[PDB]
RNA sequence: GGGUAGGUGGUAAGAACCUCAGAUCCGGAGAUUUCCGAAUGGAGCAAUCCGGUAGUUGGAAACAGCUAUCAUUAAUUGAUGAAUAAAUAGUCAAUUAAAGCAAUACGUGGUGAAGUGAAACAUCUCAGUAGCCACAGGAAAAGAAAACGAAUGUGAUUCCGUGUGUAGUGGCGAGCGAAAGCGGAACAGGCCAAACUUAUCAUUAGAUAGGGGUUGUAGGGCUUGCAAUGUGGACUUGAAAACGAUAGAAGAAGCUGUUGGAAAGCAGCGCGCAAAAGGGUGAUAGCCCCGUAUUUGAAAUUGUUUUCAUACCUAGCGAGAUCCCUGAGUAGCUCGGAAAACGUUAUUUUGAGUGAAUCUGCCCAGACCAUUGGGUAAGCCUAAAUACUAAUUAGUGACCGAUAGCGAAACAGUACCGUGAGGGAAAGGUGAAAAGAACCCAGAGAUGGGAGUGAAAUAGAUUCUGAAACCAUAUGCCUACAACG
RNA sequence: UUGUGGUAGACGAGCGUUGUAUUGGAGUUGAAGUCAAAGCGUGAGCAUUGGUGGAUCCAAUACAAGUGAGAAUGCCGGCAUGAGUAACGCUUGGGAGUGAGAAUCUCCCAAACCGAUUGACUAAGGUUUCCUGGACCAGGGUCGUCCUUCCAGGGUUAGUCUGGACCUAAGCUGAGGCUGAAAAGCGUAGGCGAUGGACAACAGGUUAAUAUUCCUGUACUUACAGUUAGACUGAUGGAGUG
RNA sequence: AAAUCCAGGUACGGGUGAAGACACCCGUUAGGCGCAACGGGACGGAAAGACCCCGUGAAGCUUUACUGUAGCUUAAUAUUG
C-alpha cells in the first residue's frame, strides 16, 4: 500500500472544499520515496519512506 | 420409594366401583396408572385377523381383560390390624436394616 | 454418587429378553468419536479421488493389511549456503503461536452515501446514520491535568438529573446545541527515559544486563546525617474454614348422605396448617395423589469470600553544594482539511514545508501584548460504577390464544417458487376410559341400516361448539293480459 | 313563554366489547356459545322461553384499552353467477376372454398412418420413471378390471467399454513477489482444467429385468518374482517423431 | 372452466333530466318459460387514458444553463547534488 514501512503513518481522508462549499471527498497521499539504509555495512534494502522519516533518519546519523 | 408396589393388595375409593379390593399386577410410573386385577372389566370387540401362524387361529370372542386405573383412586389395604381399614403411609427408616419402610399413620403396622 | 421395582426412545400393539450380586432413570467425572467442513499430504464439482515417509505383520516380490506423521505464515534456534573473498539473500530442520466460527446484541477504528427536510435547490440537514472492512473483550473505550475557570474556588476517568432548549452557532433559513457550576452512583493510583553508578561487549558503544528515579506549595541526581523496620497493594504459591451451584430425603389434616354415568359440587358433622402456590384425579378437592411452607443432605467437579504463612512491590523529616537530568523532526509557524455545540477559530488533530527553549525554562486563562494566576506536553498501564442477552435456573404479566402470538403450537425456513442470491405458506381439540363398533342385512367393496360399548353414537376416526352466504325438501298463501329500485 | 330541517364544523349527554380491583350472586336440577319466537326501550341496545351445547358466568361502583366495520379496483377463507355453457389439445371395425360392472383392459384377425422415420444405438439431461404381482383413495380432460399413478418384492457384475490412477489447449488457481484506505487485484515457479493426444477383446448364448461386464470358445496388454540364453546399462537432460 | 356481477320481476314513442334513460312524466304495446341464430343498445367486457393539462413528480439525453469533478497541461516546493 501507499504507506511508509518504517512507520505505519498512512493516507488522510478529508475533503476538498472549493468555492460555493462543494463537497467532494478527497485523499492525501503521504511523500513516498525511496531510500537505501545501511545496518551493520550490511543489507542496504532499498525501502520506501517518507520525507519526514528520511529527515528524522538523516538527522539520526541514519539510525533505525 | 413408591404409594403403590406390585403386589400389596388395593381397593378403590372413588368412582363406579367402590370397595373393590384386588392385587396389583402391573404399574406404570410414566402414565400414573395401575392395573389391578378383577377391577374395571373391559370387552373390547375382538375382530379376526389371519396374517401370521398365530394369527391363522387368534380365537378371539368377548375376552374381558383390565383396563388401567388412575393411581390417585387406589388406597393400600391394611392386614395386620384385626379390623381392616384404608389409611395412609409413612415412610419411615428403621435402623435395624437402614431400609425405607411404609408404615400406615392410622396404626403402627408395617407395609 | 442419588434412587428405586421396573425397563428395552415417539407414532406402538405383539414377539424376544433384561432386572433385587440392585436394572431403567437423574447428577458429577471420563472412554469411543466415520467423512466433509478453518481443513491444513496433493487435488477437487463438499461429504470424493490420488498419495509420500518411518515402523510392524503376511508374500517369493509387486502388493496388501495395522499404526504414527506429512499445509501455510510469523517468532526463536541450529545447519547449509549464490552472483562474489568474506558476508547476506536463499535453502533445510526443530520448537512455540496464529488461522475459523457465532450472540439477527453491546465496544473501538478505517471508509462512508442516498431517499428525505429546507414546502424548488447547490451551503446545510439527513448523518458520521445505513452499508463495507479490521480487531477484540467479557465488557470495551476513556483516564490521573502542559486541566477547568474567575475564586480566600474544584482537584483522574465513566454514567444519571439539572443547568436549558441557556451562551452560542446557522443561504442567521430549515435547524443544531454544549462547556462550567450544583445534586448523585463508584472511587485508586501506579510505572518507565534521562541524569549518577556497576559489569561486559577488536569497549571507537552511540549496545546488553543491574542498582538509582518518576515530579509542580518543582521533583530527582551530587556530598553529609537523623529516624525507619513498619503499613498497604490492582500482588505468587500453598493450608484451613464458611457461604453456594450441578442429583435428592422427610414433609400434617375426612367421613356420611343427595342429584348425578362419574363428586371433588351441595348439605351435615369434623380436622390440619411456617403447607390456602400449582398440577392431576370421570364436574368446582386445604385434608385422594404428586407436590408446596419448613428442616435437611454431596463421593466428584466448580464459583465467591475470610484467616494464616509465603514470594514481588511498597516508607519520613533535615543540611550543604549552585553543579547535572526532567521525553525534538517535538511544541510552534505557513499552505489545504478536519474535532469540538460552532459552517474552522482561541483549544485538539494532520497531508506537504519549515522549525525552537531548557526552571530567571515551556504551555494555558476565545485574536494579541504586558501584569497576575493555573499547570508541567512531546512515555506506558489502570478495577468500580456503564452497554447488551444467543444461553442456564426460578418466576411474573389489567400480554396473545390458531386470520392472534415468533414466518414456524404439526416433522417450518418444511412443502413450494427461482439458474442463483433470494422469496415463502396453510394446517390444533373423539371420549373419563378405544371400551375405535364383534355379529346380521344390502352391496364387488368402500360404505350404509341395525346390533353392541358408552351417560351421550345427531360424541364414530369427516371425530369440542357449528354462524352466515350457498344448495335442496315440505305444511300454508299467492302467481301464466303482465310495464315491476 | 320561546323553540326542536341540516352538510363542513363546535359543544354536551350516553350505549356497547375485553380485562383488572372491591363487593354480592348463578351454574352437570345445566354457564358461555348458538338457532327460533307473535317481547321492552327515544337511540345506540336489553330481556323471557324452548331447542342444541357441555363449564364457566352475571350485577353494581371505579380503572386501562389492540374498544365499535358497508364500502379503501382493501387482505384471507368459503360460496354463488356465467352454466351443466365453451372446451375435452392429429388414428378404425369385429370375434373370444377376464370381471359385479368393458367403445377404452388382455389375446386374435384385419384396417389406417410413419418408414432420412412414430424405425434402431448412444452423448447430455432425467434419477428408478426399468421387471414381476396386487390395488383402483387421489392423478389420467370421458371410462377403466388398465396405467410412465400407488403398494410389496426384485434389477445395473469390466485388466481391454466411458472417465480417473497418463498428458496438455482456451481458462482457473497460484507459495514467494508486485500493487492497493481495508476487503482485495495482478502475477512467477508449481497444480488443475477435454470438447483433443497416448493405451490391451472379438464372435455367439443366456434372465421377466444386465451384458465388448455373466457363460462358452479363442486372444491380447501391463507390472512382480524365480529361471535359461544373449547383451554394458544407458535419464529428471539434448534431438527426432508425435 | 372463463372474464363479469349493488339488489332486480330488466318493452317502445315523444318529452324531461348532469345537457343521448329498462327504471322519471304522458301515451302505445306486450300470456309464462325455453332452444337455434345475428349483433343494435346496455355511453357492453378486458387495461385507476398511452393523446391534452396539472404536480414547485421521476428518469434518459443535449448544450457557450449553474455549481463542481475524473482526466490532460503549466508553475512553486520536497525527494535534490
Ligand atoms: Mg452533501
Ligand atoms: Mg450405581
Ligand atoms: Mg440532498
Ligand atoms: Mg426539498
Ligand atoms: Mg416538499
Ligand atoms: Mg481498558
Ligand atoms: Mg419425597
Ligand atoms: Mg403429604
Ligand atoms: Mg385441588
Ligand atoms: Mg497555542
Ligand atoms: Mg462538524
Ligand atoms: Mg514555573
Ligand atoms: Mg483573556
Ligand atoms: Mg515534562
Ligand atoms: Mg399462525
Ligand atoms: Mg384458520
Ligand atoms: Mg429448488
Ligand atoms: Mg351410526
Ligand atoms: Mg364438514
Ligand atoms: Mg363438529
Ligand atoms: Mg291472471
Ligand atoms: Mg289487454
Ligand atoms: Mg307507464
Ligand atoms: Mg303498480
Ligand atoms: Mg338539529
Ligand atoms: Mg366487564
Ligand atoms: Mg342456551
Ligand atoms: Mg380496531
Ligand atoms: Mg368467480
Ligand atoms: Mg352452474
Ligand atoms: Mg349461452
Ligand atoms: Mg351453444
Ligand atoms: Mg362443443
Ligand atoms: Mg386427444
Ligand atoms: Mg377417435
Ligand atoms: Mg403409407
Ligand atoms: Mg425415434
Ligand atoms: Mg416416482
Ligand atoms: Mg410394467
Ligand atoms: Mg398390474
Ligand atoms: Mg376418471
Ligand atoms: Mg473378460
Ligand atoms: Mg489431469
Ligand atoms: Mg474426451
Ligand atoms: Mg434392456
Ligand atoms: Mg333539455
Ligand atoms: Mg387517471
Ligand atoms: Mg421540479
Ligand atoms: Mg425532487
Ligand atoms: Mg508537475
Amino acid at each position: 500500500a501507499k504507506k511508509d514501512q518504517l512507520t505505519l503513518r498512512g493516507p488522510l481522508y478529508g475533503n476538498n472544499r472549493s468555492h460555493s462549499k462543494t463537497i467532494t471527498r478527497r485523499k492525501w497521499n503521504v511523500n513516498l520515496q525511496p531510500c537505501k539504509v545501511k545496518t551493520a555495512d550490511g543489507k542496504t534494502t532499498r525501502i520506501l519512506v517518507s520525507t519526514r522519516t528520511l529527515r528524522t533518519l538523516k538527522k539520526h546519523n541514519r539510525l533505525s | 420409594m413408591q404409594r403403590i408396589k406390585k403386589g400389596d393388595k388395593v381397593v378403590v375409593i372413588t368412582g363406579k366401583n367402590k370397595g373393590g379390593s384386588g392385587i396389583v399386577l402391573k404399574i406404570m410410573p410414566a402414565r400414573q396408572q395401575a392395573i389391578v386385577e378383577g377391577l374395571n372389566k373391559v370387552t373390547r370387540h375382538k375382530k379376526k385377523d389371519q396374517t401370521t401362524k398365530r394369527a391363522a387361529k387368534q380365537s378371539t370372542g368377548k375376552v374381558q381383560q383390565e383396563a388401567p386405573i388412575f393411581l390417585s383412586k387406589l388406597a393400600l389395604f391394611d392386614q395386620k390390624a384385626k379390623q381392616q381399614t384404608i389409611g395412609k403411609i409413612k415412610y419411615v427408616m428403621d435402623p435395624k436394616t437402614n431400609k425405607k419402610t411404609r408404615v400406615f399413620k392410622k396404626s403402627n403396622n408395617t407395609l
